[PDB]
DNA sequence: ACTGTCTGGACTGGTCGGCGCTATGATC
DNA sequence: GATCATATTGTCCAGACAGT
């Protein structure tokens, strides 16, 4: 994606993820959390892993569906 | 903080609050339970009724002529003057001393002479 | 009388099926659902005093702007562990609608 | 000679010093003197020409852990040998903590200080009414110094 | 315009949740059925009032 | 100080009110939510008048209720510092007098009623002066200026209001007319 | 806990060393020119989305500032700083005769050096002026966790079994109290350094007991204690063991047996399993009679119910004494936790879950025996 | 600029049940 | 004979680093 070959481990795609919680949950927890604390990183919780950890709906499947309904509904 | 945001606000006199509380009392009477509102609303309605110095239309017209009379006054102190309805210089002096302005006696006399009409 | 573990792989198949509400019901609603008070000023966890019947944030104050947020108890334990590790997590609250 | 530090078990420095002194007397160790202040916990001072003598003296004792690899200047331990009252160095108006006595683990404010009777009068800060109490000077510990 | 599986599942879940805590059924349903069954019957009858908001 | 405000808010309407009018259900929910509490920014929330505009519903996961953006008018009463009020004494206490000035009752201290060394009379619950010989009783037109406002809690009864009567022009209406007679 | 002397956080030791190498010792500013500072400030805004670019920029800035031995802001000479694991910093100072000797930088000196860094140079060093000050990486106050984070149990013999964190905090408190008492007693500097090193070791083991170059903290029996770092990482950590995956309620597990007579959409559920697992069904107009019959049957008669929830939200257990009273009290809005019936939807899963087909939804079929039934296709 | 060397890390999920282990030396 | 402080400080892959 970034113009260079990247692995799928902690030094590749997961390592350059913008989410702090997703990075810390996979392989390296202490180092990623401390590095985020040093930089004052902000996690926007736009991913799936962070929403799973918190307990919020994931942005996939039915989580991206928005519903509307007209209130004056009668049988 | 009521709601998400506030669009507009307005300062009303005692008579407008009395009319609104009477409307709410009628709405509560239209409801099935015999209690129209809670203790505070009923107490406010009773106080406004016992201090109903002027009609709501009279209060509104006094407010708009007060707005059109002078520019340094605002809606809040105009409604305060409508509710108090002063008749001399001592009361207006002691209610304007703590305000941001200290008006000279001539404009106070003018205010007295315009609010003298349609008074009880 | 223990329960059955819903591991990471089970979460993976639930995600692949696109069932967000089922994931919420399994991992959160049926396992460790709890509610906490979060301060809206500094993001710290507010304190609820049962003696006085009031909720306030001890570090910053803010006796008024306190909101209740539901989440897993494991996440609260993680926040406590992070605070014990001299790391400050600031929870920025957002309206549901 | 040179002052050396021996790390020992906390609260049992006097017995370890006595055992070291007895061993040096019996086996003719080249030990000059041993100093064990009561305020210092877990550490004793032994004067010897070299640290090898201290290492040979303290070995064979379960309660002597190790000798600190360094030499203490005499000015550092000079104030320990001087005799000063525990009440002295305390001024009224500050906050102190009572280490021992019937008021263990209580914060107090110093009210009156007298060096003649070696006693210090303090007032508890957690008490709803001021009740001055008389306590020994060595029992208190200075938390803060104000006025 | 056709409903996706995720959109249909979300609509059925919302309708069943509404039926569970009120929201009387707009069509005749057999007795003893679950609110999920009532929502499924409503979807089969094409009487659902819930729409889907799509990005534009 | 009575105030009228236009407030836009998101209203949650339960499925049991689906068959009713959206405006009526929104008004009922807003009355159940905001009426009867004290707001820090706006003061005492007295009543919800009507709902002007209502938007279409939005369904969020985990809740079957619909959420609507509603515009409504709120009548509120807010006490401010150094604000003159007119009221009637409703309660008498040894430590002061309580005057009903609206949804809340202020407190005037025993030294604060007038420029005299007034003492309390327990038999009739009245204040009797020494030199002025003035008497305060039930149902008296009085005027006072607020000097203390407490917004510590959202409960209206827990909040306290302190007013003064030391200053000239504050007191009973008969006393005010007596003062104006000399001038 | 108010520490008598400041200690270095083991999780920020490399960052502390990097910042010390990249900052002026006495001047306090970053060892970069004003033009270079401006250029890096403009370059930071361009590359902000990708954290890798920010990391490379931080590394480049640190490398550029490390080689500088004279601060451009004040001209003060600088000396190389050597980092020794875990939290030991050495400064290669120069003697009067030109000899090079290593000077140990105490945590107090490190914190004083870090305090002089202005807020403007913090973004260049990868730190936030309001969120992460450089001096906060040197611990002065240690936050002891709540007792809920470190629960204490009692054994069958009455002996309390404290947590590993509790023992580590006991050691930390004891060492800190001894250090404070020795400081108040005017102890020589040699004792002070020894107690400071002991407190630093205890704090480092408390933060992470698996630090390289550190003997791990051991229990009395010889058990290596696990600390806050071990509670988050690993398979049994907070993330993988409790956050990404956890045990759940309303679940069952038993041996499976073939059943060709049922459809592929159906699963055979034991009667004992069905009578234990419950589905909460709200009382509506079209199912009041069925749920009333379920309540009347009770937990011991299939099809029945085990619990009943009133609209107020409280849970009432159903037994023989009160099954009739609850049944005649049932109304719209109540919740009845009835037993599993035919046609109910359940999740059927086999481990390991290699693909998304490992969990599928079936239809409940109640069978008398004790085994799950799955169709052969 | 290459090249060998030091250091850090992760080690497939679930389930079944069992079997230990969570003080001690020195006064008063 | 009862209590009290104290109790120690396994191969392989990838990134960073002295050496030539
Ligand atoms: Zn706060
Ligand atoms: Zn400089």
């Amino acid at each position: 994606l970034d113009g260079v070959i990247r692995p799928i481990g902690r030094h590749g795609i997961v390592g350059e993820k913008a989410s702090v919680l997703a990075r810390a949950a996979f392989e390296i927890t202490t180092q990623h959390l401390f590095a985020a604390a040093e930089r004052g990183e902000v996690d926007p919780l736009n991913g799936v892993v962070e929403n799973v950890l918190i307990g919020q709906p994931v942005p996939v499947g039915t989580g991206i569906v928005k519903l509307a309904m007209s209130l004056p509904l009668r049988p | 903080m009521i709601g998400r945001k506030k669009l507009e606000e307005h300062y009303i006199t005692i008579a407008e609050a009395k009319e609104l509380l009477e409307r709410r009392h009628a709405e509560g009477l239209a409801e099935n339970p015999e209690e129209p509102m809670f203790y505070e609303a009923r107490v406010s309605l009773e106080h406004a009724e016992r201090f109903a110095k002027l009609k709501p239309e009279q209060a509104r017209e006094l407010k708009e002529k007060l707005m059109g009379l002078f520019d340094w006054i605002n809606e809040r102190i105009a409604a305060k003057l409508v509710d108090i309805l002063p008749e001399d210089y001592l009361d207006i002096r002691v209610i304007f001393a703590k305000e941001e302005y200290m008006p000279t006696p001539e404009e106070a006399e003018e205010i007295i002479k315009v609010i003298d009409e349609y008074r009880p | 009388e223990g329960g059955l573990r819903f591991g990471e792989m089970e979460r993976d198949v639930l995600i692949g099926h696109g069932a967000a509400m089922l994931l919420i019901e399994r991992l959160l609603e049926e396992s460790d659902k709890t509610e906490v008070w979060v301060c809206e000023s500094c993001g710290h966890l507010a304190l609820e005093d049962k003696r006085r019947g009031k909720v306030y944030c001890p570090v910053c104050g803010e006796d008024e702007r306190i909101s209740k947020v539901e989440m897993s108890y494991a996440f609260k334990l993680l926040l406590d562990e992070l605070k014990a590790m001299v790391i400050r997590p600031s929870l920025r609250l957002k309206d549901r609608v | 000679g040179k002052i050396f530090t021996v790390s020992v078990t906390v609260g049992q420095e006097t017995t370890t010093a006595n055992l070291i002194y007895s061993k040096a007397k019996t086996y003719n160790l080249p030990l000059y003197a041993i100093l064990s202040p009561s305020k210092v916990k877990g550490y004793i001072f032994i004067e010897a020409p070299n640290k090898s003598a201290v290492e040979e003296a303290i070995r064979g004792i379960r309660h002597a852990k190790r000798v600190l690899p360094g030499e203490i200047p005499f000015s550092e331990i000079e104030h320990f040998l001087e005799e000063k009252p525990a009440v002295s160095g305390f001024e009224p108006g500050d906050i102190v903590e009572l280490i021992a006595g019937p008021f263990k683990g209580e914060k107090a404010k110093v009210v009156r200080v007298d060096e003649s009777k070696d006693e210090i009068v303090v007032e508890l800060v957690s008490s709803v009414v001021p009740i001055p109490v008389t306590v020994r000077g060595e029992y208190v510990r200075l938390i803060s110094k104000r006025q | 315009f056709r409903y996706t599986r995720f959109e249909k599942a979300r609509i059925i879940g919302a309708r069943a949740l509404q039926i569970a805590m009120g929201a009387p059924v707009l069509i005749d349903v057999p007795e003893g059925i679950t609110p999920l069954q009532a929502a499924l019957l409503e979807f089969e009858k094409g009487v659902i009032p819930i729409t889907v908001i799509r990005p534009s | 100080m009575y105030k009228l405000l236009k407030v836009k808010d998101v209203v949650r309407i339960p499925p049991r009110m689906f068959t009713m009018d959206p405006k009526e259900a929104a008004k009922i929910v807003l009355r159940e939510t905001y009426e009867g509490i004290y707001d820090r920014d706006e003061g005492v929330v007295l009543a919800i008048l009507d709902v002007e505009e209502i938007s279409e519903g939005v369904i969020v996961p985990g809740d079957g209720a619909t959420y609507h953006e509603a515009i409504f008018n709120v009548l509120v009463w807010e006490p401010r510092n150094q604000e003159v009020v007119e009221g009637e004494v409703v309660e008498m206490m040894p430590y002061g007098a309580f005057i009903r000035i609206g949804p809340m009752d202020g407190l005037v201290h025993i030294s604060q009623l007038m420029d005299d060394y007034v003492v309390f009379d327990e038999k009739n619950r009245q204040f009797i002066g020494k030199e002025t010989n003035r008497v305060l009783k039930l149902g008296d037109y009085v005027r006072a200026r607020i000097i203390g406002v407490s917004v510590k809690s959202r409960v209206i009864r827990e909040n306290k209001i302190n007013m003064t009567m030391r200053q000239p022009g504050l007191g009973k209406f008969e006393w005010i007319e007596k003062e104006k007679k000399k001038a | 806990i108010e520490l008598a002397r400041p200690v270095i956080h083991v999780g920020f030791a490399k960052t502390i060393h990097r910042v010390l190498e990249s900052t002026c010792r006495e001047c306090g500013r970053i060892k970069l020119t004003d033009e270079e500072i401006e250029e890096y400030m403009q370059k930071f805004e361009v590359m902000g989305d990708r954290k890798g670019a920010v990391d490379k920029l931080i590394k480049e800035i640190h490398k550029k500032a490390k080689e500088r031995m004279v601060c451009p802001h004040c001209g003060a000479p600088q000396f190389p700083i050597k980092f020794e694991r875990p939290t030991i910093y050495w400064e290669l100072r120069k003697d009067e005769e030109g000899n090079e000797y290593k000077h140990r930088m105490m945590p107090s000196e490190v914190r004083d050096r870090l305090e002089k860094i202005p807020d403007k140079d913090l973004p260049l060093l990868g730190l936030h002026p309001e969120k992460s000050r450089p001096e906060w990486m040197v611990l002065t106050v240690l936050p002891v966790p709540p007792v809920t984070m470190r629960p204490s149990i009692t054994l069958e013999s009455g002996i309390r079994a404290e947590d590993d964190l509790t023992h580590k905090l006991v050691d930390i408190i004891r060492i800190n109290n001894r250090l404070k008492s020795n400081i108040e007693a005017g102890a020589p500097q040699l004792i002070i350094e020894d107690l400071w090193d002991l407190l630093q070791y205890h704090v480092t083991t408390y933060i992470n007991n698996e630090t390289s170059g550190v003997p791990p903290a051991k229990h009395k029996s010889g058990r290596p204690l696990k600390t806050l770092a071990q509670r988050l990482k690993g398979k049994e950590g907070r993330f993988r063991g409790n956050l990404s995956g956890k045990r759940v309620n309303f679940s069952a597990r038993t041996v499976i047996s073939p059943d060709p007579m049922i459809s592929i959409n159906e699963v055979g559920v034991p009667l004992a399993v069905a009578m234990e697992l419950t589905v909460p069904e709200k009382v509506t107009e079209f199912n009041y009679e069925k749920l009333k019959q379920r309540v009347l049957n009770g937990p011991e008669k299939y099809p029945g119910a085990n619990y009943v929830i009133d609209p107020e939200g409280r849970r009432i257990r159903l037994m023989e004494s009160n099954r009739e009273l609850i049944a005649e009290k049932l109304d719209i809005g109540w919740t009845v936790e009835r037993h599993l019936e035919d046609g109910d939807v359940v999740l059927f899963n086999r481990q390991p879950s290699l693909h998304r087909m490992s969990i599928m939804a079936h239809r409940v079929r109640v069978m008398p025996y004790r085994t799950f039934r799955l169709n052969l296709p």
